[PDB]
């Protein structure tokens, strides 16, 4: 259900954004770090991208 | 830069904000596209209905002097169908090679300046929903909805991705 | 009340803290070390502070150590509790002059610590050891200090009396040298006419300065110059009668009144014009000039003035080289025109002259500084980043 | 200034991108940037580069794992990023010598002449197959370690042939 890809430059993690709601980071190869939400509802996210600071 | 409905690219100034240019890259789509040091690269369809048509090329253009750069053709990589050039991403440490991929994922390195250095690395599994980058240099990120990546390079480090500054590493 | 906490002031990079800890160990109680690095780019204030547990080792560190050469200067170790409050209140660091030149801190502590322990001790004593003969004594507070000037206001010291009486300024062991009856500033009168003799330099003029020297000064030529040399009493007046009689009437005339032959005790004449050239120097163009870099060799001022004659007035053409031989890179045109020069930031910032590219931006030496204070930053940003990556890369 | 990397190569090519250029180096770590910022209506060669690493330090590494060894004609060359107050700093001028010994390098040029004057480019004419073609440029930071050079040996026999003013 996975629709927005992106990383971050400061981490190993992963930003990605299913078909339920949320945006999430990841750890090395198999591993989650945080799965939030930034988003009111329906699917989840058009797109995502990194930043010097954070996640947009 | 404006990838617009009918594949072409209105490319503006954000400061002056006159109008200088309105590029016609394709006419239907304009789905892979980057600007990294003066250079621009976009595929997107050009055919409307019957198609299977992501344009069999990497269009590419430059800032420097309004100019189309000769158009590195794209091959049909193994299948029988278009070229299908649909992900065409620079690199982000050399900002004019790029790594150009399909739907089934016929991924290569190659080079902006010279199109004879192609590194056409195939995809023997199955075709993707994206693909994302190194800022190491040496990671594939092929990702489908099976969450189940894989880097395909050869095997400089240990490591994954870039940094290793985490706020709340391995222990909040 | 604080155990020790003290002050050790006219310092030397070299000495850190634990070059004071290796001076300050077998004192036996070491609390700690402020060495004042001050937060611009961690330069010392003149000094640094040394905290001691206990308030009888400082004493003694301070009694055993006062202008003592820790590492090859020597050490200037007092009291500062009321030091900020001297801050704070203008006071402090009173001028008990006329020191002597080849008798530091210790010397005279040890010998006027008879008139009290001296809480701002400081003589000339720059140049590592070396002073010019005054400095800044004052003692522990104005009893103490008054004491001593109603005891000792003119006595001898090896053959030097001091002056505490008048806040006197630099350059006094050279007093006398520079009040030698010889030598002395004069005062050069332009467009002087005839009538004026060396009676008349004498009549108005004794007044705003003593003379006995009147010279009507005429020239190697036989006539005048128009330029008569006033001899005053002091430099002083040399001041008085060139910012007071400029352009005056000794009898019906001017008195157009230069330096004639400034001896540098007042000074600072034209230095506006540094900041006049501030005006142009580091805030290079005020819209107008235009530092071009990375001209061709075969673009002189020749070509950098045929490239910007379309753009406007041009009053300075002009790129420096290696002694009008090889230039490395740059040159200048001052304009008389800020739109053309806007016109040539649009048209030549990023342009070909013959075959390499012109380089557009305002000529500063300011912020060279500031450029290495970003390359502090982010030479500090990439060490934060190989510590994380060293950190967690296992 | 430049406490960093800031590693300057000069007398460029048109059209040969960084790409080999970042092939070779790859192996080594830290490789930071590498840009050729450009003018606007200019594909040929314009004369400066950055391949830029992260601190000074890796410059140097880069310099002492293997560096000056030749590939594609070009020698990558090293910081100096020197403007408008370096009117002469290495425009301070060279010793320019017809009839050079023919054997005469770069690296064991600095090598065994590390002694009397540090030279900043060996601007030296070397072609077909390990020849310096008599004519070379050895140039320095000032023109006092060109006097102490010429002073010392202005060049010296093995195989006969001194050098020139």
């Amino acid at each position: 259900e996975i629709t927005a890809i992106s990383f971050d430059e400061k981490a190993n993690l992963i930003w990605s954004g299913d078909s339920y709601g949320c945006i999430s980071s990841y750890d090395p190869t198999f591993q989650l770090y945080t799965r939030y939400r930034g988003h009111i509802g329906g699917n989840s996210v058009k797109d995502i991208l990194s930043h010097r600071d954070g996640i947009l | 830069s404006i990838g617009r409905q009918t594949g072409t690219v209105d490319l503006l100034d954000p400061t002056s904000n006159r109008t200088i240019k309105s590029f016609n890259a394709h006419s239907a789509s304009i789905s892979a596209m980057d600007l990294r040091d003066n250079t621009l690269v976009t595929v997107g369809k050009s055919k409307r209905f019957y198609n299977l048509y992501a344009d069999p090329f990497v269009n590419v253009y430059d800032l420097r002097t309004m100019r189309q750069l000769p158009p590195v053709s794209f091959s049909k990589g193994t299948t029988m169908g278009s070229g299908g050039a649909d992900f065409v991403q620079l690199h982000p440490l050399l900002p004019t090679v790029m790594i150009v991929a399909s739907s089934s994922g016929s991924f290569d390195f190659i080079d902006l300046s010279n199109p004879t250095l192609r590194t056409q690395y195939v995809h023997p599994c199955q075709s993707i929903k994206k693909l994302c980058l190194s800022p190491n240099g040496d990671v594939l990120g092929i990702l489908e909805a099976d969450n189940h990546l894989d880097t395909w390079r050869r095997s400089s480090n240990n490591m994954g991705m870039f940094t290793n500054t985490p706020e709340m590493l391995a222990y909040p | 009340n604080s155990s020790a906490s003290l002050y050790v002031g006219d310092l030397e990079p070299s000495v850190s803290e634990a070059h004071l800890y290796d001076i300050f160990s077998p004192i036996g109680s070491v609390s700690s070390i402020r060495v004042c690095r001050d937060a611009i780019t961690k330069t010392s204030l003149g000094y640094a502070y040394v905290n001691f547990n206990d308030h009888e080792a400082g004493r003694k560190a301070i009694e055993q150590l006062n202008y003592t050469p820790i590492k090859g200067r020597l050490c200037r170790i007092m009291w500062s509790q009321r030091d900020p409050s001297l801050r704070k209140k203008g006071s402090g660091n009173i001028f008990i002059k006329n020191l002597h030149p080849d008798i530091d801190n210790k010397a005279l502590y040890d010998t006027f610590s008879v008139f009290g322990d001296i809480l701002s001790s400081k003589i000339a004593t720059d140049e590592n050891g070396k002073s010019k003969g005054f400095g800044f004594v004052h003692f522990e507070e104005e009893g103490a200090a008054k004491e001593a000037i109603d005891a000792l206001n003119g006595m001898l010291l090896n053959g030097q009396e001091i002056y505490v009486a008048p806040h006197l300024s630099r350059k006094e062991r050279d007093s006398q040298l520079e009040e030698t009856k010889a030598h002395y500033t004069n005062l050069y009168v332009k467009n002087i006419n005839s009538e004026t003799t060396d009676e008349q330099f004498q009549e108005l003029f004794a007044k705003f300065g003593p003379i006995v020297s009147a010279s009507l000064e005429k020239d190697a030529d036989g006539k005048l110059k128009g330029f008569g040399f006033v001899n005053y009493e002091k430099h002083e007046d040399a001041v008085k009668a060139v910012e007071a009689l400029n352009d005056s009437e000794l009898n019906g005339e001017k008195l157009y009144v230069g330096r004639a032959q400034k001896k540098n005790e007042r000074m600072h004449v034209l230095k506006k014009q540094y900041e006049a050239y501030r005006l142009e120097k580091m805030a290079k163009y005020q819209g107008v000039n235009l530092f071009v870099k990375n001209l061709d060799d075969s673009v002189d001022d020749e070509k950098l003035e045929e490239e910007f004659a379309p753009y406007g007035t041009i009053t300075s053409a002009k790129v420096m080289r290696t002694e009008n031989g090889k230039s490395k890179g740059f040159g200048f045109v001052c304009f008389s025109t800020p739109e053309e020069a806007t016109k040539a930031i649009t048209e030549k910032n990023q342009q070909i002259v013959a075959g390499k590219p012109l380089y557009v931006a305002i000529a500063q030496r300011k912020d060279v500084r500031r450029s290495q204070l970003a390359q502090q930053i982010q030479a500090r940003n990439q060490m934060r980043y190989q510590q994380a990556t060293a950190a967690a890369a296992a």
